């Protein structure tokens, strides 16, 4: 038992990062714009693609759209890749990520890296960001 | 290795903010957590181990307040990151030959 | 220093299991997650990060199957424990002066 | 500057308390199963955290009221000459929830108590709650590798 133990990294391909960049949302959402979300979106392309991902973007994809694409991307082989990346720019409601039109359990998302479900990733690390609000509070400062 | 693995292993669940709280953006330049994160990327992302850089992007995102903001009870308001861990070994991105 | 921080920063929350999942122990020697927590305290709490050893705590966890139990359903399952750090700096216990 | 290595400051006179809530059984109508081996968890848990420097201060099967208050004692006595704050639950949970012997608290009240505007002696040091409770009723499945 190695308590320096790490991933093992040396495959031909870094691997995929997904971003799902939402911007604007539709109109009966009642959901604000995000403004700066692009600047965000292009920032983590620079920097995953200099740490070898194949970065893959996506921007303002409705629920159907989405969840295509992210089955697809769970079907393909990842057995030549040390991991797996995938980016939520949106908003948030509990266990939810919004698309354009309606929101989507987070499970139902990481649901398809399992190991039951992606054989490939099975001993690899599958890396979740997500960059939305988690409820209604402002956290208050406070000093030492 | 002898042993199989959990099916729910090896997850890293990185969070602007914990459950229950609000996250914040500088105007139009994006949000606070994902300018903190590229920013440590950028210096670290090559070197240290994944979640060290995530504790790092924790530290830098605290840092920041509210400083403008058109709900008044904003202002001056903070923000502290989460990511969650079922990884089981150390994760590196080492530059790839 | 010159900053201030958030309320909720420097919390760690370490779960025997993620969310929406069973959590197992031995037949009376203690819970599976406790038992492998206590087993890294002991060879590496005074040494090691304290997130890098729950890091070590989630592979060990990750090795055990149940063997034994009265919902048949539940035989040959797995486990991995979750921990959620809002930590902003490394932390160690080294041996206190 | 920003020095990537930067540790907690652990150098106070005390390490701090470790907080264990050990929970084995429960009011009969609560209809929870009895959680047999806690007992040697907390055993544990406490040589363990004594090892690091730890005051240890262990309560078995808690009512609501019982917990409420002696984890509000403690949120309230200083812990400026301390490093940390350890607080370890041993027990079943529903949702957000953690079970004492007659109910379940709400596990935001219990951490609530530890923000700092709530306990400014802690403030800018790290407070580390433990939970070996259930989070739902999905057993995990085994895997292996692709080759
Ligand atoms: C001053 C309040 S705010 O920042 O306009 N806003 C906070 C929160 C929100 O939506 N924030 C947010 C953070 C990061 C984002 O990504 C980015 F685009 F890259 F910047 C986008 C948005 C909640 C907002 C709100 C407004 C009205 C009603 C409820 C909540 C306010
Ligand atoms: C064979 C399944 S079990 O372990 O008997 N059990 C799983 C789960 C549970 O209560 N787990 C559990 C884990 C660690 C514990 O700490 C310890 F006591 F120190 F060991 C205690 C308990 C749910 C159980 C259950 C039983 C009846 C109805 C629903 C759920 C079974």
């Amino acid at each position: 038992f190695d308590p320096a133990e790490k991933y093992k990294m040396d495959h031909r391909r870094r691997g995929i990062a997904l971003i799902f960049n939402h911007e604007r949302f539709f109109w009966h959402l009642t959901l604000p714009e995000r403004r700066g979300t692009c600047a965000d979106r292009d920032n983590l392309t620079r920097r995953f693609s200099d740490l070898g991902f194949e970065v893959k973007c996506f921007n303002d994809l409705k629920a159907e759209e989405l969840l295509l694409k992210i089955h697809e991307v769970s079907t393909v082989s990842h057995a030549d890749a040390d991991c797996f990346v995938c980016v939520f720019l949106s908003h948030g409601e509990g266990n939810h990520i919004y698309a354009y039109d309606a929101k989507i359990e987070i499970q139902t998302l990481t649901g398809l890296f399992k190991g039951d479900k992606c054989h490939s990733l099975v001993g690899k690390p599958k890396i979740f960001i997500i960059q939305a609000c988690r409820g209604n509070q402002h956290d208050v400062p406070v000093i030492p | 290795s002898v042993y199989t693995l959990p099916a729910g292993a090896d997850f890293l669940m990185c969070y602007s903010v914990a459950e229950g709280y609000y996250s914040h953006r500088e105007t139009v330049n994006g949000s606070w957590y994902i300018q903190d994160l590229c920013e440590m990327l950028g210096k670290y992302g090559s070197s240290l181990e994944f979640t060290e850089l995530l504790t790092l992007v924790n530290r830098k995102v605290s840092q920041r307040r509210v400083d403008f903001c058109k709900d008044p009870s904003a202002i001056g308001k903070k923000q502290v990151p989460c990511f969650a861990s079922m990884l089981t070994k150390k994760l590196h991105f080492f530059p790839k030959s």
